[PDB]
């Protein structure tokens, strides 16, 4: 009753997984909007704002490879409220 | 020395057991009918997503569509 | 030892540095390395004398803080570079780490304090094994990332363990003891052009292996700690005394026997590039570990010392004989000089 | 991280300026070696685990595994120091000057 | 309302635990043919709080310890984990949700060894110091046994989830496939409790163990301790081996049944104080080393192939 | 706080200073249980419940609570009051914090900002530690094999130095 | 190595796992990976003695993609900006700093 | 300036409906709506980057909203009774709203 | 942090007692109140070598779901055997004997 | 006769449902009569956030289709 049932806990989890197949698509495209709208957005607030003064390019990515490096959470929310930061940097180790 | 494991079985009768069984295991995956599917009902759950290739006309198998006939169809792991 | 453990410990002193030259991944060598400190700690104590627990104790320390060490380094690299192994880019402390912890597991120089004592206290056979299966080993790591270690630092252990080694060997009397002081003097020369030519430093090594294997041999065939009790050789064995004569010269560098080409092939790859300053000062103070070596030579060979009456006793019963390694180790080591070029 | 990381350094350095000043009782030793391995095994994790670099995970225990049996050793040195002096101080390991 | 949940976790634990002081009583008195306490309430009901509001009463003399530093740490250590372990324990709903839950309650409970050290050695004894090196070798040498029967078992609801349990457990009781796990976890449970035929520690009879020195409130606490925790190597095996009823629906039937089967293993430890002879120190050891670890160690290697050969691998999550 | 890091490794230093100062062989061995704990909860922080709940089962109550015990059995001969070095303890927390003070003004800084958790997948599953320990049995069975004698010719080890 | 047994006997026990850019468990990619791999194709053939120069650009990167320090000396110079700007009320909290500004999925 | 596309652009309408109706038409989301999904997918495997496939996204959150809009019209109600008892679970189970299940699935199985 | 609460409350009642404990109450030489286990020692490091034992057998539940089901089933079994010969050697050294 | 223990049991019997009964009514109350999401992998955790950003701050609000 052990075999016959763990196997049945296996044919439901691929039951289970095949649902997040179908949704990586979706929730990519909106993570990939949305990250790329944070730093525009934050790319902004660093430039209409806050950057008059001398000697400074506006994102000045630190690398040379022009590929896209992913965003690191720190420059994604950091200059964004201290509820931010910790939500994305504690929010799961914290609990549910 | 069959009938040394009788007093074995009646004091010891401990070792006997951790003996038996320690190796019991060792031979139930080697001969059993089911033993294959182990290391494939864990190699069938997609836990990343599986990236599609681009088309080149050139595969017929790669099932185009989740429904087609073709691909892994594990109509198996079902009443496995 | 129930023989079990016996093959268990010796394969662990034996996968010990085998692991550490095999692998390739900086972690797999420092387990090869761990597990060298840990099979030779209960062989160090097999008399259990109370001379022996402090060895075992003292040995135990000084390789632990290392190894230690040589972990930070590891641990080090991998933040810096993701890679588990050493590479151009290598902060240079993190590769100075690596020399001075593994100049003290090899215990060159400044840290050529517990190789003496330890020497002393344990037997003649695991006092070989102390000395040249167990210096394979870090001699390996520190070979293999030669490239990127620092010249002037080597030098100075190297330099350093050149005198220390001299000048400890002077005053010694216990043969132990002027053997251990030998190998850190013989370790320096080999330190001294890892980092111009490595090549070389295998063969001031195995040269080093080939001389101190017979000669440690020769010391327990009597089983003499002390010179004088390597003196009364003349009457326990006589014909050991000529080779015995040759090897303790080849040991220093005298120019006929093979221990020349060691230094003298060291001295022509420094002057090759320019170290005509150090490698000069080396090969004098050399001078003065054959100094020791001869004076040793007095006693046992050149000069007959007196012996006790039961001296007659031992000589009626048979000697036990020396292994045939001694002689293949003897002949190979006090004469293949003719044979140089190949060696190099 | 770059801040810890130096914390957890600077803990290794201070344990080893430690077990290189010693002070009468050897198991203090023995103990700050621990504190090193201690330190090492965090700043592996630590840096594994920021790197998600998961290939590695073996070696923070590999090296906690091979750490203990290193100090299975060291004691049972110890042990055999007071049982041979009784008292087990640095001061009396002397014997081999 | 997450404190109301505190306020409403260890109230009911510190409540109940108080009347485990009575009913390990009565219990062992009616088979003793000698009924407990009857007076101070209507059936004993009201005893724990005169002895809970005379212990904290009588001076906690401070005998000479060694040092108090550790006099007053161990004592609070003890109920510090004990009223800890509770927190991710898997009723249908956990106070909290801890994947790695029963690593979580393996690791707490292992420091709890600490405070046999602590105490012992602290109050300078040679009661004292012999009952604690002695005692803690129980308990470390059970935790070696503990681990194994926790691992095993685990193979098969296949997480370190406690809150799996329940669901592997959604049609049948793990007590039927491992009923010689759920065996040597009941002594590694009774016997990790430094309780039952096994009380070597604290023996009274031979020894006076290490709380002897304590009184009033330090020894208070350690008891304390010792029946919070009485109730949860109890309250696991109706958990890891006895699987109650869980419906999305009806919540609570769960923690009703949890109830039925918790005070019956709690009940069943009385049974055994009023049973059995003590095990004498050696043969408690060999009890472990050399009958049960060996048995723990094949049936793990037995639980490995069960779920490849059956290809029965439970599901991760 | 965002400095969740930064105080505990703090914390896990002043431990290190205790044992640092040789303290009574078993007063520090809490030291090393102390910094442990400390240690067992900054790992905890980045994610890695297996690796660091696994020191608090095994360095935390597994060597440290072996070592003292031997401690008592000897070396715990218990014959400089603590005290004194409690007050050279306290010396160096303010110390340290005087090493760490001229980098301070000299400052990343401020705190611990973004310096924990790098990159997480904010999607996603199988990303946890034990995925890596567990390599031991696939992909990186060497250090599995290794272990393993360590382990068991430290049984052959021990036995023969006891002995 | 020194002895490479590993080679030879074609086994590889130490070298599968070097890099971040070797097997991840589940094909999880560490951070990096498209660096590490983009400064060790390229010094392949070129020993390091040439793989100490010329690929020094992709080793600067890689240096930053791990460290990522050069990042942080922008960022908290940006800080900085901020805050004397803020003090004296140059620099107002942005809309982002003020929250709300349509959190979207 | 590193190129990061303009907010305007991003803009999109979005399927804005909890996880729980996600998770409850997903399968038939598999079934319909792949072809414009698989191809962000080969997009964003093949070309590494957020910033040149934001096309093919856009798509991706049209045929979605197209899917439950359809839902919406056609067999609603017990798609509602479906997720309104499979989000009450705590991981949101297919196990426990098995019969609401087929009774969406005759209902979508007739329909559509 | 509900962890964190919890086990810091946790504490906190267990102060408390203790405060009650050393306060409610509010001389006659009341306060008045060795050779070593080699045997305990064994014990302790046979522990340590086998609790580092549990953490190199900890990975099974996550190994179980690893393709090469075949290869962890036979690393696994190598440890535990090699471990219980160990321990058997123990026993006939007769360290594992009190 | 033995009909006295049971007074004791049953308030060890009460006082160990309250905690199973309450942790599972102080879930499904602060959490929007709908059992307290478990988040146990990266990707729960992304939906039930997402769920927040979907409506109102808390995951337990929900967006029947109508949204
Ligand atoms: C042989 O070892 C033993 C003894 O020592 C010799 C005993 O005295 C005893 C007898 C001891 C007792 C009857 C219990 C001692 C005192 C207690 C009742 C401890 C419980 C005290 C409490 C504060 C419980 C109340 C809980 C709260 C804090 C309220 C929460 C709201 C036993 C059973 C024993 O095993
Ligand atoms: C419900 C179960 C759990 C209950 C936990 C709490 C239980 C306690 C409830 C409140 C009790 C409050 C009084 C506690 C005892 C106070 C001290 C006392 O009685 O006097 C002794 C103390 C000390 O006794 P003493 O001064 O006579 O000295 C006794 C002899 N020697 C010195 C050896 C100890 O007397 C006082 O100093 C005055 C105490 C006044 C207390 C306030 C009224
Ligand atoms: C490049 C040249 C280098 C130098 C070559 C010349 C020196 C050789 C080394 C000599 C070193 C030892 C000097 C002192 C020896 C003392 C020997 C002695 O005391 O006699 C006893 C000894 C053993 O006795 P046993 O053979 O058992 O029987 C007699 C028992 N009373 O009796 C014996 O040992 C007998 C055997 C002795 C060894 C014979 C060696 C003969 C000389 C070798 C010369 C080689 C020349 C090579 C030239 C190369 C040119 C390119
Ligand atoms: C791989 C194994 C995995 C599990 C390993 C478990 C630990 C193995 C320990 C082996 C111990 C061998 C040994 O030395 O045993 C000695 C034993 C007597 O020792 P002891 O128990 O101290 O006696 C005191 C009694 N008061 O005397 C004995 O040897 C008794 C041995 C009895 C069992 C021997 C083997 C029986 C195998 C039966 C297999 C099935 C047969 C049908
Ligand atoms: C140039 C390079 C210079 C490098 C430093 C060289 C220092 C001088 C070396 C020779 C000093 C003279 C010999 C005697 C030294 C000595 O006795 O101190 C040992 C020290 C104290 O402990 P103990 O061994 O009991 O000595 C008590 C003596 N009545 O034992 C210890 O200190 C044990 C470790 C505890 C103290 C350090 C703990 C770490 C934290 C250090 C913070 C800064 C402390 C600065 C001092
Ligand atoms: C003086 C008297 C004696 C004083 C000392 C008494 C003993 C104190 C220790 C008692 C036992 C504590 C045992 C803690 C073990 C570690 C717990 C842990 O690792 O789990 C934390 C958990 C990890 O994350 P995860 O498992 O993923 O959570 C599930 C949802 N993801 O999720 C988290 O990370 C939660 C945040 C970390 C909490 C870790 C435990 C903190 C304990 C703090 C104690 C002090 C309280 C504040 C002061």
């Amino acid at each position: 009753r052990m075999m016959r049932w763990n196997q049945e806990r296996r044919r439901l989890l691929i039951e289970d997984l095949e649902a997040r197949i179908a949704l990586m698509p979706l929730f990519q495209a909106e993570k990939d909007r949305r990250t790329l709208q944070i730093l525009r957005e934050n790319l902004e607030e660093e430039a209409i704002i806050m950057k008059d003064v001398p000697n400074w390019k506006v994102g000045e990515s630190v690398f040379h490879t022009t590929r896209w490096v992913p965003p690191l959470i720190g420059e994604m929310y950091g200059l964004r409220t201290k509820e931010e930061m910790s939500n994305a940097n504690f929010g799961f180790t914290w609990y549910t | 020395i069959s009938a040394f494991l009788k007093n074995a079985w009646a004091k010891e009768p401990v070792l006997v057991v951790s003996f038996s069984v320690w190796g019991l295991a060792i031979i139930m995956p080697m001969i059993s009918p089911y033993t294959k599917y182990a290391s494939m009902i864990n190699k069938a759950t997609p836990y990343n997503y599986p990236v599609p290739v681009r088309d080149d006309g050139n595969m017929p198998d790669v099932p185009s569509h989740p429904q087609d006939p073709l691909g892994p169809s594990l109509d198996w792991l079902k009443n496995l | 030892m129930n023989p079990i453990t016996l093959a268990i410990i010796y394969f662990t002193i034996f996968l010990g540095p085998v692991i550490t030259m095999s692998s390739t991944n900086l972690m797999l060598m420092w387990v090869g390395l761990e597990f060298s400190l840990l099979a030779i700690i209960p062989m160090l104590i097999n008399k259990k004398n109370p001379r022996s627990t402090e060895a075992a104790t003292k040995y135990f320390v000084t390789q632990a803080t290392a190894s230690m060490i040589i972990l930070l380094a590891i641990v080090l690299n991998y933040k810096q570079l993701g890679t588990w192994m050493f590479q151009q880019q290598t902060n240079g402390l993190i590769l100075n780490m690596t020399l001075m912890a593994l100049s003290m597991k090899l215990g060159l120089a400044p840290f050529h304090f517990w190789l003496p004592e330890v020497t002393q206290g344990i037997p003649l056979h695991m006092g070989l094994i102390l000395l040249t299966w167990q210096k394979i080993a870090p001699l390996s790591i520190l070979i293999q990332i030669y490239p990127l270690l620092n010249s002037t630092i080597i030098l100075m252990l190297a330099i350093t363990s050149i005198f220390m080694g001299a000048w400890g060997g002077l005053n010694q009397t216990q043969m132990r003891k002027i053997m251990a002081y030998s190998s850190i003097a013989h370790m320096g020369w080999m330190l001294a052009i890892l980092p111009y030519n490595p090549s070389l430093t295998l063969l001031n090594l195995m040269i080093y292996i080939i001389l101190t294997a017979p000669m440690f041999m020769a010391l327990m065939l009597n089983n003499s700690m002390t010179i004088n009790s390597i003196s009364l050789l003349w009457n326990k064995t006589p014909a050991m005394l000529t080779m015995i004569s040759l090897m303790l010269l080849s040991l220093g560098g005298l120019p006929p026997l093979t221990g020349f080409l060691p230094k003298w092939i060291i001295i022509t790859e420094l002057m090759k590039n320019n170290c005509l300053i150090m490698a000069t000062l080396m090969a004098m103070m050399a001078l003065l570990n054959l100094f020791f070596y001869t004076r040793l030579i007095y006693s046992t060979s050149l000069t007959m010392f007196p012996t006790n009456n039961n001296s007659k006793m031992m000589t009626h019963q048979t000697k036990t004989k020396p292994n045939l390694m001694f002689s293949t180790l003897a002949i190979m080591s006090t004469m293949t000089l003719p044979l140089a070029p190949q060696l190099i | 991280m770059p801040s810890t990381f130096f914390n957890l350094t600077m803990a290794f350095s201070l344990s080893l300026l430690g077990t290189l000043m010693f002070r009468s009782h050897l198991m203090s030793t023995l103990l700050c070696l621990e504190g090193m391995v201690l330190s090492l095994f965090i700043m592996t994790s630590v840096t594994s685990l920021n790197s998600n670099s998961m290939s590695s995970m073996p070696i923070p225990i590999t090296i906690l595994v091979f750490a203990a049996c290193e100090a299975a050793v060291g004691l049972a040195l110890l042990v055999k120091v007071s049982n041979t002096y009784g008292t087990d101080y640095v001061q009396n390991l002397n014997l081999l000057q | 309302m997450f404190f109301i949940n505190i306020l409403t976790l260890l109230v009911p634990i510190l409540i109940a635990m108080a009347f485990l002081t009575l009913v390990e009583r009565k219990i062992l008195g009616y088979m003793q043919l000698r009924k407990g306490p009857n007076i101070v309430g209507p059936y004993g009901i009201l005893q724990p709080f005169a002895d809970a509001m005379k212990l904290f009463m009588k001076e906690p003399m401070r005998p000479l310890t060694t040092s108090m530093s550790l006099f007053i740490i161990a004592p609070t250590l003890s109920l510090t984990l004990a009223l800890s372990l509770w927190v991710p324990l898997p009723m249908p709903h956990p106070l909290i949700n801890l994947n790695l839950g029963i690593l979580f309650i393996l690791a707490t409970s292992s420091l709890s060894v600490y405070s046999i050290l602590w105490s012992g050695w602290a109050s300078n004894s040679k009661y004292s110091l012999f009952g604690a090196l002695r005692a803690v070798a129980q308990t470390i040498s059970y935790e070696v046994t503990m681990a194994i029967i926790l691992l095993s078992v685990l193979l098969m609801n296949g997480s370190y989830s406690l809150q799996t349990l329940i669901t592997t457990q959604e049609h049948m009781w793990l007590l039927l496939p491992a009923w010689p796990m759920a065996m040597m976890w009941f002594i590694s449970t009774l016997a990790e409790t430094n309780r039952a035929p096994f009380d070597l520690t604290e023996g009274e009879s031979e020894l006076v163990g290490f709380n002897v020195e304590y009184a009033a409130g330090p020894f208070a606490l350690f008891f304390m301790a010792e029946y919070t925790n009485i109730i949860l190597m109890n309250a696991l095996t109706t958990i890891i081996f006895l699987g109650p009823l869980y419906y999305i629906n009806l919540p609570e039937l769960y923690s009703t049944n949890f109830m039925m089967e918790a005070l019956l293993l709690s009940s069943t430890f009385l049974w055994i104080r009023a049973s059995y002879p003590r095990f004498r120190y050696d043969q408690l050891m060999h009890l472990l080393w050399k009958n049960f670890l060996p048995l723990t160690l094949a049936l793990c290697m037995w639980h490995i192939s069960l779920p490849i050969f059956t290809a029965g691998v439970p599901p991760y999550m | 706080m965002n400095n969740y890091i930064f105080v505990l490794s703090s914390l896990f230093l002043v431990g290190c200073l205790g044992l640092a100062l040789k303290p009574s062989p078993i007063y520090g061995g809490l030291g090393l249980i102390v910094s442990g704990f400390v240690g067992c909860l900054m790992v905890l922080g980045f994610g890695g419940s297996f690796l660091g709940l696994m020191v608090f089962l095994i360095y935390l109550g597994g060597m440290l609570v072996v070592f003292g015990y031997t401690t008592a059995m000897a070396t715990e001969e218990y014959p400089g009051s603590n005290w004194l070095i409690l007050g050279f303890l306290v010396l160096g927390v303010i110390m340290e914090v005087f090493l760490i003070c001229v980098l301070n003004y000299y400052d990343l800084g401020d705190g611990l900002g973004d310096w924990l958790m790098y990159e997480v997948d904010d999607v996603g599953v199988m990303l946890e530690g034990g995925i890596g320990v567990a390599a031991m049995y696939s992909c990186a069975t060497w250090m599995m094999v290794v272990a393993g004698w360590s382990l068991f010719a430290g049984i052959f080890i021990i036995i023969e130095i006891t002995r | 190595p020194f002895l490479d047994i590993q080679k030879k006997l074609g086994i590889s026990l130490d070298r599968h796992f070097m890099f971040l850019s070797a097997e991840q468990p589940y094909k999880n990619a560490a951070r990096c990976h498209a660096f590490e791999k983009e400064w060790i194709e390229c010094a392949h053939g070129i020993g390091g003695t040439r793989a100490k120069k010329e690929c020094k650009i992709e080793f600067d990167d890689f240096e930053e993609c791990l460290l990522r320090y050069k990042t942080m000396r922008r960022m908290h110079d940006i800080k900085k900006q901020r805050e004397k700007l803020m003090k004296e009320g140059k620099y107002t909290p942005p809309p982002h700093h003020s929250g709300r500004e349509e959190p979207r999925p | 300036i590193v190129e990061l596309p303009t907010l305007e652009e991003l803009k999109v309408e979005e399927v804005k409906v909890s996880s729980a109706v996600l998770k409850a038409a997903a399968h038939h989301y598999g079934a319909q709506c792949d072809k414009t999904n698989k191809e962000f997918m080969l997009c964003r495997w093949e070309e590494k980057d957020p910033r040149r496939c934001l096309k093919e996204g856009k798509l991706v959150n049209g045929c979605a909203l197209n899917f439950f809009r359809q839902i919406k019209s056609h067999c609603a109600e017990p798609f509602t009774e479906y997720w309104t008892c499979l989000d009450y679970s705590n991981m949101q189970l297919f196990r426990h709203c098995r019969q609401q299940q087929a009774k969406f699935d005759q209902c979508v199985l007739d329909k559509l | 942090m509900n962890l964190y609460t919890v086990i810091f409350i946790n504490i906190l009642l267990s102060l408390t007692l203790i405060l009650v404990a050393f306060w409610l109450p509010q001389y006659s030489e009341k306060a008045n109140p060795l050779p070593f286990s080699m045997k305990f020692f064994l014990v302790a490091i046979t522990f340590l070598l086998f609790d580092l034992e549990i953490a190199l057998l900890l990975p099974l539940p996550w190994a179980i779901q690893t393709i090469k089901t075949s290869t962890m089933m036979i690393m696994a079994f190598i440890l535990v055997t090699i471990l219980s010969l160990g321990l058997a050697y123990e026993w006939t050294q007769k360290g594992l004997e009190w | 006769m033995w009909f006295e223990i049971l007074p004791g049991l049953a308030i060890m019997g009460v006082c160990l449902v309250i905690p199973g009964v309450s942790t599972a009514y102080i879930h499904k109350f602060t959490n929007g009569g709908k059992e307290k999401r478990v988040a146990r992998v990266q990707y729960q955790w992304y939906l039930m956030e997402r769920d927040r950003r979907i409506s109102g701050v808390n995951r337990y609000y929900v967006s029947k289709g109508l949204e």
